[PDB]
């Protein structure tokens, strides 16, 4: 109850809470750097121009 | 001291070797949870004879 | 961030050694409060006594059992005394272990501090390089 | 009599903790089945980030 | 780093959330005591928030 240093509950979740906050910051960091830089950003804006003239050409298509 | 500064010296290259091979999640897990479950057992028998 | 590591395990076995002695403390009052009540009731068993040995008639006995309760009032006032400074020191003891609680945590927090500033330092080394 | 209604309270004591206890194993159970999750998605995104 | 300081800031403030919910909890219970106690405790988090 008190919670000793030998205590298997006590150890575990210490050892368990290390480990994991640091994989999971490290996974959204990495992650972070990716859409930061500028080529990334761009490539977006030109997937949004993209889809829209193939939604015209779409219609064009079904209109007859 | 000196003894201080050597003591800390040793102390910290022989855990950071240490740490790092029990660190993996995995063991870390599975050994948790059979050890309090077997505690439980324990306890329970102290109880038991305790209210015999 | 060795030297934090090493620290910060240290200092948790130092406050389960601190909360030892603070029971055998908390044991000791308990221990001195038994010893109390036991004079306490002893000094009332007494009394029945003497009160008994007056009917029977023996003069000499109520005033030997007079005798014993004063030596056992005495005993008593020793171990109030006594239970009065191990109460100081029991308090000090426990405020003392609620600021340790509060520094541990400080300490903690100063680990993230120094983590971010040497990263820095370590980048600043890069550009150095170029 | 005194000395039984002492360690019946020490025993009762004894009983609720094993409740209290009994509480906190069972939600272990449940904590690693997410942490693994956790993990094997920290790790897939770590090889993908690289790249 | 950023982020672990914001997640335990943002503990802290969740951690104040429940704290001021069982002092005034406290407070219909009548245990005068245990409401002090919840807002020293309070203050001791507030003073973590901001030092991080």
């Amino acid at each position: 109850v008190r919670g000793m240093n030998t205590s298997s509950a006590m150890s575990a979740f210490e050892r368990m809470e290390e480990k994991v906050l640091m994989q999971e910051s490290r996974a959204q960091a990495l992650g972070e750097l990716a859409g930061a830089d500028l080529e990334t950003q761009f490539a977006q804006l030109e997937g949004g121009s993209d889809v829209d003239d193939e939604l015209a050409a779409l219609k064009a298509q079904m209109l007859p | 001291m000196g003894l201080f500064d050597r003591i800390k010296r040793v102390v910290s290259s022989n855990l950071n070797d240490l740490v790092n091979k029990a660190e993996d999640p995995e063991k870390m897990l599975e050994q948790a949870i059979l050890e309090m479950q077997e505690d439980l057992v324990q306890l329970r028998q102290g109880v038991a004879q305790a209210i015999a | 961030e060795k030297m934090l590591e090493q620290a910060i395990l240290e200092m948790q076995e130092d406050l389960v050694q601190l909360r030892q002695g603070v029971a055998q403390a908390i044991a000791a009052q308990k221990r001195s409060e038994k010893q109390y009540n036991d004079a306490q009731n002893e000094i009332n068993k007494w009394q029945r006594n003497a009160q008994l040995a007056l009917q029977k008639g023996d003069e000499n006995l109520a005033r030997q059992a007079l005798e014993r309760k004063k030596t056992y009032t005495d005993t008593s006032a020793a171990l109030k005394a006594s239970l009065d400074t191990q109460s100081t020191q029991v308090e000090t003891l426990k405020r003392n272990l609620i600021q340790l609680e509060s520094k541990i945590s400080e300490a903690k927090t100063k680990k993230e501090m120094l983590k971010a500033r040497i990263t820095t330092a370590k980048a600043q080394e890069q550009l150095q390089g170029m």
